[PDB]
RNA sequence: AACGAGACUCUGGCAUGCUAACUAGUUACGCGACCGGUCGGCGUAACUUCUUAGAGGGACAAGUGGCGU
RNA sequence: CUCCCCUGUGAGGAACUACUGUCUUCACGCAGAAAGCGUCUAGCCAUGGCGUUAGUAUGAGUGUCGUGCAGCCUCCAGGACCCCCC
């Protein structure tokens, strides 16, 4: 299934190169799921990310 | 990174801790008040001392600033503190004891006090945090 | 009745001089329409559509741009016209007015009343140009 | 009114997705009449966020070598391209480079791990700005490679990869590097 | 029996208001000299929406504007501005007729007489400066005028010999007489610099005000202490009515109009709101200005505006 | 600043075993010439002038000349 | 507290406020031309917006709102 | 345990020719894959690039023939709904 997501916190930045960003996901479904993701290129609080794997996690670089 | 040096924070001390007076929350206000005050080469040093004089009294009517002692801010932080409810926080007609403090009294000749009262010992014995 | 101003871009300067008249706008003794790139027919009469043609009914602009490039020029004929109805408003019309022209002319761009500080840096020693330098190698 | 290139109407295109709503411009104010207006929005970070989308194309078609400080070159191009994409689908060109750019950005995308020379990736997912940026990227390098020597017109080949960016076809170079990065993001996880 | 109640609010402005000046020949016009250079024209058209309107924005200087007077004639105008230039101006073309020069730092304030020919300004050279209608300056009083700066210049309208009392930083409200360039009193009664000094059209009641937050009621043809009010904080402006008796304090946060004869304190005018920028200091008051009808107050602000008070009354 | 502040000399002396070269900077002291001290001050040097005692007023008092 | 960093000098951006210009132009008026304008065409008074370059102003994280012992 | 709002392809009709848009068949050029097989490179090692499979297997579109697919009416279904469970 594709779903939608949440910017609520920007933490860090993972990356060998310190390419990704580490960032925090709530769930646009109005659900209170809270999920860390990488997200790659710049990213501001308040966007929305289009996930194609929703259920997976974030692991450090 | 824009950050002040050792000049523009040093003489904005000394500027603000004598001429505490003639200063005032305006940036322009104080800027051709340095002009006056202190003498200053260029101009870029002198704008950046008075940005510096105006955020400290920003800072000062906030309340004490930890490197200036004006008595005037001395005058107004002894206003400020000086206060009292109307009746004493030391006044209850019921203030509570335990026995042995009661004892300690009764040595004193004051186990004939009225306002005590006698509250109950606590049964178990922890006063302690678990090791580990 | 006489009212004059001057736009700036880069090293590119523009003149406008906006005298009591028909209505008649033209630059260096030619037209809007006869410019150079006819691509960038729009961007010089983006006040114009935008401020209506009715202030400009009463508004004769001789415009005198030389210097820059041509690209320039025609941000600096903009500025010209720009800043000359505004200027205008001001002495020989209201200010309430002026305040109209302006409130349209500021929130679609805002370089019609202000200039690009911005001008070409110095290329020093040890490169081709501002920054970039030149190869080095090892081994 | 604002009208792009003297015929077009802005303010009636539309936006399906809420990531990309908040980045694509020329919608409500930004619309404006010519792609170039030498303005500076890599001044601050996201000020490019908001700088029109058309310009946006522009820009990002002087890419190669000798083109590369003609700027004009591509408004005049730019120009052509719509003026041929009405030709073909029959609507509003701006619809076009709206959903080129919702298609052609990559979802999900892999980030290099390992030492140099072994390349093992894992998989992450887009930001919004980076997907707009990869997106219309993918759009002027398809236009070119598809361009080079085919004797086509840039404006012929761009209507040509824009349009089928747009439809979701395999024809566009674009959508080819897109369904290549997701499936490396599958082939990982 | 008296209330008051806000009216409108003014902006044609993009700064500070330094000083308002009205005028009795034209009761629907006002002049506001403000922090953007400007000298804008006030036509107030009294509508739903607006309350006023701006008409000629005034460009001679290079730097603010310190303070504004008008002729009792719609036509002629003066400024003093901090970038050294008082200048004489035409409201009805738009431009400078006149330019006054010969201070060498900032023309903090600038006086016209009631009878339209003289100028008595006062500046942060420590110099009170006499001119001419036609830029020609007269006499130059170095004379122990201040050893600070001159904040406020005010004639004195009176049938009595003709006084000119002006305002220095170093505590001192001096008053002089005119024709003699005679320096005729000495006034300390303060504790910090001085802002503003105004005479009423009595000429027997001057008000002054500074940074001790204490407005100074002074009797000008004695020469002698007559009041002492008390407040808060700076007294920016002060301004007398002409009919009203009503000595009005400009103070950042708050104006007070002052009744002298009963020592009531009339109407104190704040207002704001919001709970979110509540945190912020509220926007000073920078000048005061009376209309010659004595119903209608113009004040402006920090809030780069400018605020009209109405009288209610009962 | 070191331009008009410092003066700077250097020589060769020259003898049997070779030349040796000499350098002598000299800094001088600051305001008003007297043949030295050039004027213009330190760009970073700030001078406060100590505040001129004022008398505490007592009660507002007129005076008449 | 002292040197180094900064400050400083040199260059660019601001000034329809000032000081002015026949060795730079402008506006205005004449003559000249070709169909009220177009013209680097020719000359006189008008002034500094242009064109120069001096004086000095202007920015100091300043103002408001967020993160911060 | 339902009922009834919108989606489908399961059956009957008009239409089907005229209407428009999509799948059939032929000429057309354009992108264009892999199981694998080899090679090169990461010290050793493909989970990568590049060669050969092949310009195959394919797919997007323009013009030919369809008596198609349809769009307009019904249900048979499927999902939003509810309930219910919490």
């Amino acid at each position: 299934p594709i779903k939608l997501a949440r910017v609520t916190k920007v933490l860090g930045r993972t990356g060998s190169q310190g390419q990704c960003t580490q960032v925090r996901v709530e769930f646009m479904d109005d659900t209170s799921r809270s999920i860390i993701r990488n997200v790659k290129g710049p990213v501001r609080e308040g966007d929305v990310l289009t996930l194609l794997e929703s259920e997976r996690e974030a692991r450090r670089l | 990174g824009r950050v002040r040096t050792k000049t523009v924070k040093k003489a904005a001390r000394v500027i603000i801790e004598k001429y505490y007076t003639r200063l005032g929350n305006d940036f322009h206000t104080n800027k051709r008040v340095c002009e006056e005050i202190a003498i200053i080469p260029s101009k870029k040093l002198r704008n950046k001392i008075a940005g510096y004089v105006t955020h400290l009294m920003k800072r000062i009517q906030r309340g004490p600033v930890r490197g200036i002692s004006i008595k005037l801010q001395e005058e107004e932080r002894e206003r400020r503190d000086n206060y009292v409810p109307e009746v004493s926080a030391l006044d209850q007609e019921i203030i509570e004891v335990d026995p042995d403090t009661k004892e300690m009294l009764k040595l004193l000749d004051f186990g004939s006090l009225s306002n005590l009262q006698v509250t109950q010992p606590t049964v178990g014995m922890n006063f302690k945090t678990p090791r580990g | 009745q006489s009212v004059q101003v001057f736009g700036r871009k880069k090293t590119a300067t523009a003149v406008a001089h906006c005298k009591r008249g028909n209505g008649l706008i033209k630059v260096n003794g030619r037209p809007l329409e006869m410019i150079e790139p006819r691509t960038l027919q729009y961007k010089l009469l983006e006040p114009v559509l935008l401020l209506g043609k009715e202030r400009f009914a009463g508004v004769d602009i001789r415009v005198r741009v030389k210097g820059g490039g041509h690209v320039a020029q025609i941000y600096a004929i903009r500025q010209s016209i720009s800043k000359a109805l505004v200027a205008y408003y001001q002495k020989y019309v209201d200010e309430a007015s002026k305040k109209e022209i302006k409130d349209i002319l500021i929130q679609y761009d805002r370089t019609l009343l202000v200039a690009d500080p911005r001008r070409c840096e110095s290329k020093k020693f040890g490169g081709p140009g501002a920054r970039a330098r030149y190869q080095k190698s090892y081994r | 009114d604002i009208k792009l290139f003297g015929k077009w109407s802005t303010d009636d295109v539309q936006i399906n997705d809420i990531s990309l709503q908040d980045y694509i411009a020329v919608k409500e104010k930004y619309a404006k009449y010519l792609p170039h207006s030498a303005g500076r929005y890599a001044a601050k970070r996201f000020r490019k966020a908001q700088c029109p989308i058309v310009e946006r194309l522009t820009n990002s078609m002087m890419m190669h070598g000798r083109n590369n400080g003609k700027k004009l070159m591509t408004v005049r191009i730019v120009k052509h391209a719509f003026e041929i994409i009405h030709l073909l689908t029959g609507e509003n060109p701006l619809q076009v480079l709206v959903n080129a750019i919702i298609n052609s950005g990559p979802r999900e995308d892999s980030t290099r791990i390992g030492r140099a020379g072994t390349v093992r990736r894992q998989a992450v997912d887009v930001s919004p700005l980076r997907r707009v940026n990869q997106a219309i990227w993918l759009l002027c390098t398809g236009a070119r490679e598809a361009a080079f020597r085919n004797i086509k017109t840039i404006a012929e080949c761009l209507a040509d990869e824009l349009i089928n960016a747009a439809k979701g076809s395999s024809n566009s170079y674009a959508i080819k590097k897109k369904d290549e990065l997701e499936r490396v993001a599958k082939s990982n996880r | 029996t008296e209330q008051m109640t806000l009216r409108g609010t003014l902006k044609g402005h993009n700064g500070w208001v330094t000083q308002i000046a009205t005028t009795p020949q034209f009761p629907d016009m006002i002049l506001s000299a403000s922090r953007d250079k400007t000298i804008i024209m006030w036509k107030l058209t009294r509508d739903e929406t607006n309350y006023g309107i701006p008409q000629r924005a005034l460009r001679g200087h290079s730097h603010f504007v310190s303070d504004v007077v008008i002729s009792s004639d719609g036509q002629f105008a003066l400024s003093g501005s901090w970038d050294g230039t008082l200048r004489l101006w035409d409201l009805t073309t738009g431009t400078t007729t006149r330019r006054f020069v010969g201070h060498t730092k900032d023309v903090l304030s600038v006086a016209f007489s009631s009878d339209n020919r003289q100028i008595v300004s006062g500046s942060r050279d420590k110099t009170i400066k006499l001119w001419n209608t036609l830029g020609v300056c007269k006499y130059t009083v170095q004379d122990e005028s201040h050893s600070e700066w001159v904040s406020c210049v005010r004639f004195s309208p009176n049938s009595s010999n003709p006084i000119i009392v002006s305002c220095g930083w170093d505590k001192l409200v001096k008053v002089w007489n005119l024709a003699n360039c005679k320096l005729k009193t000495n006034h300390i009664g303060h504790t910090g610099y001085l802002n503003t000094v105004t005479v009423s059209p009595d000429g027997s009641l001057c008000a002054s005000g500074g940074k001790d937050g204490q407005a100074m009621l002074w009797d000008l043809n004695e020469g002698k202490h007559l009041y002492t009010l008390d407040g808060g904080d700076i007294i920016n402006a002060l301004c007398f009515s002409p009919n009203r008796y009503w000595l009005c304090a400009a103070t950042g946060p708050s104006i007070k109009i002052w009744d002298l004869e009963g020592k009531i304190i009339v109407d104190e005018l704040k207002q704001e709101v919001i709970s979110t920028s509540s945190k912020a200091e509220p926007p000073q008051c920078t000048s005061l200005a009376w209309s010659a009808d004595g119903q209608t107050l113009f004040a402006g602000y920090t809030d780069n505006l400018v605020r009209v008070w109405q009288v209610t009354i009962g | 600043p070191v331009n008009y502040y410092v003066d700077t000399a250097v020589r060769h002396v020259l003898l049997r075993q070779g030349v040796l070269g000499i350098k002598v900077k000299i800094m001088l002291p600051w305001d008003p010439t007297g043949k030295i001290g050039p004027k213009k001050p330190l760009p970073d040097h700030v001078s406060i002038v100590e505040p001129k005692d004022e008398i505490l007023p007592t009660t507002p008092i007129s005076e008449q000349k």
